[PDB]
């Protein structure tokens, strides 16, 4: 603050542009994500707000979008701006698969995601997104899984296992705690276990409010459901 | 304190009727080091002193050539002498080329008064910040030519700009007379420069590493001499 | 908060966004209106601001019909729903000429709620006072009843309300609505939550405005003042 | 349709030796047949020891060679003062002459300099910028006949390789002289300039004016 | 001083002329399904074969501005065109309707226009990117 | 004070009103000068009082009055940049109707123009309204003598007669007086000399001071065109 | 109040009084600038200017203070160095474009209100500032001799005498008393002579200082400008001294 | 504001069309901005028919012809080995004398290889900013750029221009570790066929009598490309694998 | 004689009564926030190193890529913020492969340098005279690293200035004081390749806060034969282990 913290082009004098955390700060408010990469597959997990009593629930969207048949994305933060996000990036995977015959790669599909929320950031009469995501797939014709998290600055990093949003700090080191990269789950079955006992640690009600999504290669993503997830926190609760 | 009130831009004055904002500009030329330059009737001269960020540094370039027959010295914010020194280089390729004329040095310095002018008068920019002196020869014999950012130009035989400047600028004013008739000997009028520039040092030495010289003359291209090139004037 | 307030483009170090919560707080100055989906069919009504007996009530404030399937509710600003249903008439047209079908209400409501997101992240631009309640029928999800605030969010929805008196209107929806409600249960519903949660005496015709998606094909209708006297009595309001 | 070309016909000549190189042309300017000028040189040096000639319609290829002499001075101003190669102007020149590709210049063009090694290096473009390096080439409208005299007189016969800067220029001398002999368009005179390690020199000859 | 339009033609072409739709694969390259002109329009097409009057009508108007400034500096002076060029500007530069195409009632008075009608106002007039965020991104050049 | 930011620019403050037009309006006082307009019966006269008490002005060059068209002339209230910054527009806009419209500019229309300009800085927040006031006078080939004035809000409306200035209520009230007891809305002569005399001795009467040949403008319209006379004829009026 | 708080931080805004405080801000900067004066005699102007002596280092012939708009128009200034720069610059673009059109020299008149337009246009917009100089410009056309002044508000007038600078108020006591001991007119040599004598009065604290005179006079120098040579110059300053 | 301004205060810049920006640039006035495009501008007559234009000003004295490529045989097959290209080397005789042989198989970088037709001047322009974008292409993603990819880009390029005039057809081969190998023709009409075996030039019918498996040895495959190519009539040889290509001649 | 606040240091064209711009200044700041980079510049090459600075050990230690390559000749180290240092780099490479294109030559490391401080120029008035690009100066600084036959290797020091120098050796970073004490002590003309890399590394282990691996610093040379290459883990380790068993 202190009168450097009323536009986007202005630098503090420790050298800090207080906006951008500002956006961060936004997004700390949204429900909590995790991604969780495995030894053949990633793992995408979400926190869903106990739904009301009159609210539908068929058509309701889900945290979890299909960028493209093989790559997803997850968000946290506004809900609103999650939506303009996910529509520019399903287009520039089409268009780079019309310009170059081939689709495209997480790092490239998450590079461009990065350099949107970053020329969001270039005007003083623009507002940035107040999202942060996190991206997980596998490059064509590849088995290596890769797992990427954007920023609202438009920086963007490599994860084995990274957790956004309200209350990621608790699953971050629990994360921590029980994630060997050297030894990652070898199993899509243990890969989703942790990514449920993770949620676990932040969700109040239990089964009802945790999403999980499973990609493996050759474009093969698969959304769980409500009985398999219950069926993995009845497991998690019996073992402790 | 009032003057806080009324310095936020170039498009304000204050209540006594001043800039501010181009009085810092027309300050900010005493960070930069000192240059000196001189002239005769045959030929004109600039020395230079540059600076270095530290031992394992180089030493940043103060004098760029503009044309065969014309160049210039700096003394001030860097980027906006790279904006100008390309601007004059610019302004007489387009002489060259358009009219197979030689850019007159007056011309020169009426183009970048122009310039700068505007830089002064409108809001969104700023004004440049750099001071220059401008060397050449044409049809009208050898002309030296300061230049301040403020948009304005003064043709001299003989000036200094920068840091520590005001003693080596007495001392060409003292001497007038002796290095205004050095005609056809550019080594003495070289050496003339180099004392008037040793006049303006604080605690330091002329070595061939912190020394720049330029010339340029009837029959002389502008040519500019650094390293064992000076050796023999210090 | 007043350093962080003057402007749609700026966040607070809090990280909100203080204009979009103003305008969602314009909401509830507004008239109420509630959407209750049935197994066949779908009931909007609403509350009228009038004030005068002067007003004409044979010639439309809250109802609007975006096309032959899909109609709206509005709380909020008149000129900004007038705005934003012309866009969507447009877009519906635009659907159906280049597809040769009707456009899904959900895609529809997405378009509209992109719109408003949009209108929140220019400078220039103040964000739409507005609230719609969306009902509409579609060959993939059959009825369908949704909402979009100033912010740009959208939810889906088997009753809601919105506007003054959301939350009392809410809570008696929630205590009374049931699964396999018909459309005249609906309609009954609806009527004495509005005449419950009225700030005025008597819930009288010239203060209501109803509408039914319904079937047989499917049906748009909007009650005349005459219907609404009469289901009115039916009633027993 | 108003025609925006013409002709000017002329001859030139490029040969690179073992560590010279020489591009030679007649300096007769014509006009169907009349006579414009019977000195108009048309091979110049374009600086940093490189040679130049565009043959054809006359406006294009002084045209071509004041955008080229322009480059070079920005070169020699952006990458402090370096020395420009014989195959970066080659590069360059190919971008010029494709920069025209729907509206082409009308013109041969043949550069002459050393290479990196010290040998003599000549090329030659098409219209649209197509490239090549050569022992020898000639254009124009004599050098059907210019050809074969050197390929009677030298061996690419004493080797190529083993001649002499003065005996370079006795044989271009000669087969000018032969060409004005039996074509119309050549006569008048000849400018040969030749490039070394020393830089470039200028001769010139008389030829049959009629 | 001109009537009928002239310059019309364009003298160079390129093939990321149209900085707004430049692939992000490929940036030297348009990008054709953002285009969204039917994915078979090749630049060059548009350089043959256009009737002889759309140039003349489409830059009419401009020409026309155009020979009224010129008039009023050899008349008026330079101040004169400056300031009109200026409130154009001002009135253009500060209106922002990306849900509506009309001009606005300021611009028609500056223009002397308040009560005349031509076909281009009786006549004002997808899958991807027509949107207010493609307007708010040309808009701010961002 | 307008206390915000209408201290700058044309917003509606809390009361409703318009502080930087008020504020034109005080500008437009600020010559401290007098003007009159008056109608015969074909003709139309003003008459603006001049003050040039510096010795060293050249009296020649000092005037509020300007030539539109060949009809219709203009008195101006205000400071003289503004004035000459409206004559050129008026002038530029007369020629313009005739060019479009094939006939002379009413001078009602080009008041009314000029008004419309006027609503255009009023409410645009980036331009800043004239603090002047415009008074177009003609002998209008439909309506016969024609008085009009606009004032920087944008108000423009037709009179018998008018006065403008510091003193504008004085001689608006003896112009009343004179009206009612006369019971007609223009002036009764047949020469516009004797219009000119008449409002001279209006001026003198209202003001309470005597005027010379060098402290009054004059200008007349008739049918054919507007003129304004010189010291010679100002001198003649006077002896009467 | 000289200072209006409040209304003084952007151009192209009125205070309650109707009053542009920006514009009264830029008279204040003018108001601080070399003294300069001019004199209308019967058939002629003159131009009289105070100079501040300088280092010898300058070179005496490329350092003038009165600019040369067009043959026949002379014009110095009070204020900001480079806006009168740029003014000048206008003022001779637009006399070159008015006689490469009408194949004539333009008037005074119209010169004056081309400038005073241009000037008048940078007080409408709070992207710009008013320009920081008083000018005092004149001539010879076909109607005879005229002298206007210029301000930053875009206002001017023509004058008999005019006078600018910081010894403004003297100067004009003596351009009044000229014109009152003078009913008739003046010649152009008796200008000049008075002109001397004024700046000399003026400046009268560093009793150094130089001064420049130019005249335009029909029986003269034929209606052109020109500077005054160093007979006529040293006879001015030998009367203004004594 | 003041820009305003200068643009109305002043006719010798229009005469000499230099007031607009592109114009300065290309004759280097404010610099070499030209030669700094990575999409080259490409000059077209302000007329209302270019292409009429271009088409009657080629198709007609001196050696100022636009030159065309060997219509000379070119044989392109693929193996498990990798990528056979063989070109019939029969240089053509004029006016001048070869410093050494002439190529008429263009390297576009050391793991690419493409095949002159049509106008040379197209292909050696084309291919030489086809291999500027693939070197930019695999620096920005830190690999190897497919086949299919480079193919893409030249054919999106020469249909960008299609009907201006361009003549070109080019065979464009590689190996990759994703793709294995890949051969792709690529024309100015804008066609791009992926394939195995590519005969081009006059007697394309005799070469394409290749005795083809997908287990010929390298060296069986070089010689039956060498013999495909004779049957057509020197030959000048090039082996693609995985690591770059290999130039033989014979 | 009041205490009042001054705010010249808020915009970047405002000057302070002083001549300064204080944004550049707040840029350098928000460059000395980030991770340490150093250059040595030898005859037979030039070393590059930089720290590996993760908050979370989860974090992919092979995806932090502080040391990039703009071309076979030309390496770049970045300090600062890592979106502004990728444009940069889009912008180096698109230079360098574009006047290879129009050149058929190699560009000059100074050249890229050049081209590289103009791009930062660009929060104001350009080296040509273009319009203002960015609405802020740049946060991060670029050692760059190269080879040319007309000067040999090099080494440069580009900031967001638009300013660049010529340095035997440099640091950059949260540790460049410490750092840049050690190497004006323990730089000379005649250092080899292997001597380079051990003080690199030895720079580096005294400036961590962290203790010193393969996993947080990376290590890449310059060499006219070789051209850039960024060292393998294995490589990096033994030079380590090498180096404590010299010290």
């Amino acid at each position: 603050m202190s009168g450097y913290d009323r536009a986007l082009s202005i630098f503090s004098p420790d050298g800090h542009i207080f906006q951008v955390e500002y956006a961060l700060e936004a997004v700390k408010r949204g429900t909590c994500a995790v991604g969780v990469k495995g030894k053949n597959c990633v793992v995408l997990g979400c926190e869903r707000r106990s739904t009301l009593k009159l609210q539908d629930t068929r058509i309701t969207p889900s945290k979890v979008s299909k960028i493209d048949s093989h790559v997803v994305l997850s968000f946290s933060g506004l809900n609103a701006d999650s939506r303009i996000l996910i529509e520019k990036a399903r287009v520039e995977a089409q268009s780079h698969r019309l310009t170059l015959e081939d689709p495209v790669t997480v790092e490239y599909l998450t590079r461009y995601v990065a350099g949107v929320q970053q020329r969001y950031t270039q005007s003083g009469g623009v507002r940035p997104f107040g999202v942060s995501t996190l991206i997980a797939g596998f490059d064509p014709r590849d088995d290596e899984p890769k797992l990427y998290q954007t920023e609202p600055s438009g920086i963007y990093s490599s994860w084995s296992a990274q957790t956004i949003g309200r209350n990621s700090k608790t699953v971050r080191e629990f994360l921590e705690k029980n994630y060997d990269r050297k030894e990652p789950p070898a199993t899509v079955e243990e890969c989703v276990k942790l990514t449920v006992r993770s949620l676990l640690e932040v969700v109040q009600t239990g089964a009802k409010n945790i999403e999980i999504t499973v990609v493996k290669p050759d474009s093969d993503i698969v959304a769980l459901s409500s009985e398999e997830i219950n069926q993995y926190v009845t497991q998690i609760e019996q073992e402790k | 304190m009032f003057r806080n009130n009324y310095d936020g831009d170039t498009v304000t004055f204050s209540p006594t009727g001043r800039l501010f904002q181009v009085e810092y500009a027309l300050e900010a030329i005493k960070q930069g080091s000192v240059t000196v330059g001189l002239r005769s009737n045959t030929h004109a001269v600039l020395v230079a002193l540059k600076r270095n960020a530290d031992e394992l540094s180089s030493y940043q370039k103060k004098i760029i050539k503009c044309d065969e027959h014309m160049g210039l010295s700096l003394a001030g914010l860097a980027p906006d002498a790279r904006v100008l020194s390309n601007y004059l280089r610019q302004q007489c390729n387009y002489s060259s080329l358009v009219f197979n004329r030689k850019l007159a040095v007056e011309r020169a310095g009426h183009l970048l008064c122009d310039k700068a002018q505007k830089n002064t008068q409108s809001y969104g920019g700023r004004p440049y910040g750099v001071g220059l002196l401008i060397i050449g020869y044409d049809k009208s014999g050898a002309h030296l030519l300061e230049f301040q950012p403020s948009g304005n130009v003064t043709e001299l035989y003989g000036t200094a700009i920068g840091a520590r400047s005001q003693g080596a600028k007495t001392y060409l004013e003292r001497t007038l007379d002796t290095f205004i008739k050095i005609d056809g000997n550019p080594d003495e009028l070289i050496k003339a420069g180099v004392e008037a520039i040793s006049q303006s040092l604080r605690d330091e030495s002329l070595t061939v590493d912190n020394l720049s010289i330029a010339i340029v003359g009837k029959d002389t291209p502008f040519t500019i001499y650094d390293g064992e090139a000076v050796a023999k004037y210090i | 908060s007043r350093r962080y307030d003057s402007r749609t483009t700026i966040f607070s170090p809090e990280g909100r966004l203080y204009q979009v919560e103003y305008a969602l707080e314009s909401i509830s100055h507004a008239g109420t209106a509630i959407g209750i989906m049935a197994s066949d069919g779908i009931v909007l009504a609403a509350e009228r601001k009038v004030t005068s007996t002067l007003l004409e009530q044979d010639t439309t404030e809250k109802l609007y019909k975006l096309n032959d399937k899909i109609a709206v509710a509005v709380a909020g600003l008149t000129a900004d729903a007038e705005i934003l249903i012309n866009t969507a008439r447009i877009h519906a047209q635009n659907y159906l000429k280049t597809y040769n079908e009707d456009i899904p209400v959900e895609i529809l409501v997405r378009r509209l709620s992109d719109i408003k997101q949009g209108y929140t992240q220019h400078g220039g631009l103040r964000p739409f006072g507005v609230s719609f309640i969306y009902a509409g029928y579609d060959d993939r999800y059959g009825y369908q009843l949704y909402t979009s605030n100033p912010s740009g969010n959208y939810t889906g929805w088997k009753a809601i309300s919105v506007g003054a008196n959301t939350s009392a209107a809410q809570t008696l929806l929630q205590m009374d609505y049931k699964d396999d409600m018909k459309v005249d249960d609906a309609i009954e519903l609806a009527l004495k939550t509005l005449s419950k949660t009225t700030d005025s005496s008597a819930l009288t015709y010239d203060r209501l405005e109803f509408a039914t998606i319904r079937k047989g094909e499917v049906y748009q209708k909007i009650f005349k003042p005459q219907e609404i006297k009469d289901i009115l009595v039916k009633t027993g309001i | 349709q108003f025609n925006p070309y013409g002709d000017n016909g002329g001859t030139i000549l490029g040969i690179a030796g073992e560590d010279f190189a020489v591009l030679a042309g007649d300096t007769r300017n014509i006009t169907d047949y009349s006579i414009n000028s019977r000195y108009e040189p048309k091979v110049f040096d374009c600086g940093d020891n490189i040679v130049m000639s565009a043959n054809g319609f006359a406006a294009d290829g002084d045209a071509l060679v004041k955008r080229f002499k322009n480059s070079v001075k920005w070169y020699h101003f952006d990458h402090n003062d370096k020395k420009l190669s014989i195959n970066s102007a080659a590069r360059n020149i190919q971008h010029l002459l494709y920069g025209k590709r729907f509206f082409p210049y009308y013109v041969h063009t043949i550069i002459a300099g050393l290479d990196e090694d010290g040998k003599g290096a000549v090329y030659s473009f098409d219209p649209v910028g197509s490239y090549e390096r050569e022992q020898c080439r000639a254009g124009g409208a004599a050098a059907s006949l210019i050809m074969p005299f050197l390929d009677n007189q030298v061996n690419f016969k004493k080797p190529l390789k083993y001649l002499s800067v003065e005996e370079v220029i006795k044989l271009v001398r000669d087969s000018f002289t032969s060409a004005t002999e039996r074509h119309i368009q050549v006569g008048d005179g000849l400018e040969i300039l030749i490039v070394t390690k020393d830089g470039v020199r200028k001769e010139f000859y008389e030829l049959k004016r009629d | 001083m001109n009537i009928v339009p002239q310059d019309t033609f364009k003298s160079q072409v390129s093939t990321d002329q149209d900085k707004s739709v430049l692939s992000s694969a490929v940036p030297s390259l348009p990008d054709t399904l953002r285009q969204q002109e039917g994915g078979a329009v090749p630049l060059s097409t548009q350089l043959n074969d256009r009737h002889p009057l759309e140039s003349t009508l489409k830059n009419w108007e401009t020409t026309q501005r155009q020979r009224q400034m010129e008039q009023y500096r050899q008349i008026f002076g330079i101040a004169e065109p400056m300031k009109r060029t200026m409130e154009m500007e001002i009135v253009n530069r500060t209106d922002f309707n990306p849900l509506s195409t009309n001009g606005s009632i300021h611009r028609d008075i500056l223009l002397n226009k308040e009560c005349s009608i031509d076909w281009e106002d009786v006549y004002p007039g997808t899958m991807v990117g027509d949107d207010v965020h493609s307007k708010i991104e040309k808009q701010l050049g961002i | 004070s307008a206390a915000g930011y209408d201290r700058h620019i044309t917003i509606f403050s809390p009361e409703g009103r318009l502080y930087q037009v008020e504020y034109a309006f005080k500008a437009t006082n600020q010559t401290n000068i007098n003007s009159l307009a008056v109608r015969g019966k074909d003709c139309t006269v003003v008459i603006s009082q001049k003050k040039v008490p510096d010795k060293l002005l050249d009296p020649t060059t000092v005037s509020y009055i300007f030539c539109i068209s060949r009809t219709i002339g203009m008195v101006v209230n205000g400071p003289i940049p503004d004035a000459r910054n409206a004559a050129l527009r008026a002038k530029a806009e007369a020629a313009e109707f005739r060019y479009k419209y094939g006939y002379d500019m009413p001078c009602d229309v080009l008041a009314k123009r000029m008004a419309n300009l006027s609503q255009i800085y009023t409410q645009r927040a980036y331009m800043r309204p004239l603090g002047v006031i415009l008074t177009f006078v003609s002998v209008d080939e439909e309506l016969g003598p024609s008085i009009y004035k606009t004032d920087p809000a944008g108000y423009y409306v037709g009179y018998k007669a008018t006065a403008t200035g510091p003193k504008q209520q004085e001689i608006t009230t003896n112009l009343e007086n004179h009206f009612k007891k006369s019971k007609i809305d223009h002036i009764n002569e047949e020469s516009w000399e004797k219009v000119v005399e008449f409002a001279i001795t209006h001026m003198i009467d209202a003001l309470g001071t005597e005027f010379s040949k060098n402290d009054l403008e004059v200008g007349v319209a008739t049918k054919d065109k507007f003129f304004t006379l010189s010291a010679e004829n100002i001198e003649e009026r006077l002896v009467a | 109040t000289s200072i209006g708080t409040g209304y003084d931080l952007s151009n192209s805004v009125f205070s309650p009084d109707g009053r542009n405080f920006q514009v009264e801000y830029a008279v204040k900067a003018v108001e601080n600038g070399t003294t300069s004066i001019g004199i209308k005699c019967n058939d002629g102007v003159v131009f009289a200017v105070e100079k501040l002596i300088t280092s010898k280092l300058l070179v005496p012939q490329k350092n003038v203070k009165i600019q040369v708009v067009d043959r026949h128009i002379g014009c110095v200034y009070s204020g900001l160095i480079p806006d009168g720069r740029h003014l000048v610059n206008r003022g001779r673009e637009e006399a070159a474009s008015f006689k490469k059109l009408y194949k004539t020299p333009i008037p005074i008149p119209a010169f004056a209100d081309r400038l005073g337009q241009y000037v008048q246009a940078h007080t409408l917009y709070n992207s710009v500032r008013p320009f920081g100089v008083s000018t005092i410009f004149g001539g010879v056309d076909k109607n005879g001799a005229h002298l206007y002044m210029l301000e930053p508000s875009g206002s001017y007038w023509g004058y008999k005498g005019a006078a600018t600078g910081k010894g403004r108020q003297s100067a004009k006591a003596e351009l009044e008393k000229l014109v009152d001991h003078h009913p008739e007119g003046l010649s152009a040599r008796e200008a000049v002579k008075q002109a001397a004598k004024i700046i000399y009065l003026a400046h009268e604290k560093e009793k150094d200082f130089e001064l420049e005179i130019s005249w335009c006079s029909l029986s003269e120098t034929n209606g052109l400008h020109k500077f005054v040579k160093g007979d006529l110059l040293q006879e001015a300053i030998d009367f203004a001294q004594k | 504001m003041q820009a305003i301004a200068d643009s109305f205060s002043v006719r010798l810049v229009k005469e000499l069309q230099y007031d607009n920006e592109q114009n300065l640039e290309s004759d280097f006035v404010t610099g070499a901005s030209q030669f700094q495009r990575l999409a080259p501008s490409l000059t077209v007559p302000p007329i209302a028919s270019p292409q009429q234009f271009l088409r009657a000003h080629t198709d007609d004295n001196p050696d100022c012809k636009i030159k065309i490529a060997h219509g000379t045989t070119t044989l392109a097959f693929r193996f498990q080995g990798g990528i056979i290209v063989a070109v019939d080397s029969r240089a053509t005789a004029g006016n001048w004398v070869a410093s050494q042989t002439v190529k008429k198989v263009i390297e576009i970088n050391p793991f690419l290889l493409g095949t002159m037709a049509g106008g040379a001047a197209d292909c050696q322009f084309w291919e030489t900013w086809l291999g500027s974008q693939c070197r930019l292409h695999e620096l920005r993603e830190k690999e190897r750029i497919s086949v299919a990819a480079a193919s893409k880009i030249l054919s999106n390029l020469v249909y960008q221009y299609k009907g201006a005039g361009l003549s070109m057809g080019t065979m464009i081969c590689g190996y990759t570790r994703k793709e294995g190998p890949t051969i792709y023709y690529v024309d100015s009409d804008g066609t791009r066929l992926k394939g195995d075996i590519f005969c081009v030039g006059s007697g394309q019918t005799f070469a394409y009598g290749v005795n083809y498996k997908w287990d010929l040895s390298v060296e069986d495959a070089l010689y039956l490309g060498k013999r495909s190519i004779l049957a057509a009539a020197s030959v000048n040889l090039y082996h693609v694998t995985e690591d770059g290509w290999i130039y033989h001649g014979n | 004689m009041f205490l009042t606040r001054s705010e010249y240091d808020r915009g970047v064209s405002t000057f302070s009564p002083e001549g300064r711009l204080f944004q550049v200044e707040y840029s350098l700041e928000a460059i000395k926030l980030g991770s340490t980079a150093i250059g040595i510049a030898t005859k037979e090459g030039v070393v590059l190193g930089v720290e590996k600075r993760a908050t979370s050990p989860l974090l992919e230690s092979d995806s932090i890529e502080k040391i990039v390559e703009i071309d076979r000749h030309i390496g770049c180290a970045m300090s600062g913020l890592t979106a502004d240092a990728r444009s940069m780099i889009e912008h180096a490479r698109t230079a360098a492969v574009t006047h290879n294109l129009y050149y058929d030559e190699d560009i000059n490391v100074e050249s890229l340098t050049q081209s590289v401080c103009d791009l930062a120029l660009r929060f104001g008035e350009g080296a040509s005279g273009e319009e203002r690009l960015m609405s802020r100066p740049f946060g991060v600084a670029l050692l760059i690293a190269g080879h040319d036959a007309d000067d040999g290797y090099q080494l440069f020091h580009a900031e967001p200035s638009g300013t660049f120098y010529r340095y035997n050796a440099k640091a950059i970073g949260s540790g460049s004081e410490g750092a840049q004490a050690e190497l004006l002590n323990e730089w000379h003309s005649s250092l080899t390749l292997k001597e380079a890399e051990l003080l690199v590394l030895k720079i580096l282990k005294q400036v961590m806060e962290e203790k010193l691996d393969e996993n947080n610093a990376q290590l890449s040379c310059i060499t006219k034969q070789d051209g850039f290459k960024i060292y393998d883990n294995e490589k990096t380790a033994e030079l380590i282990k090498e180096l404590k068993e010299k010290e």
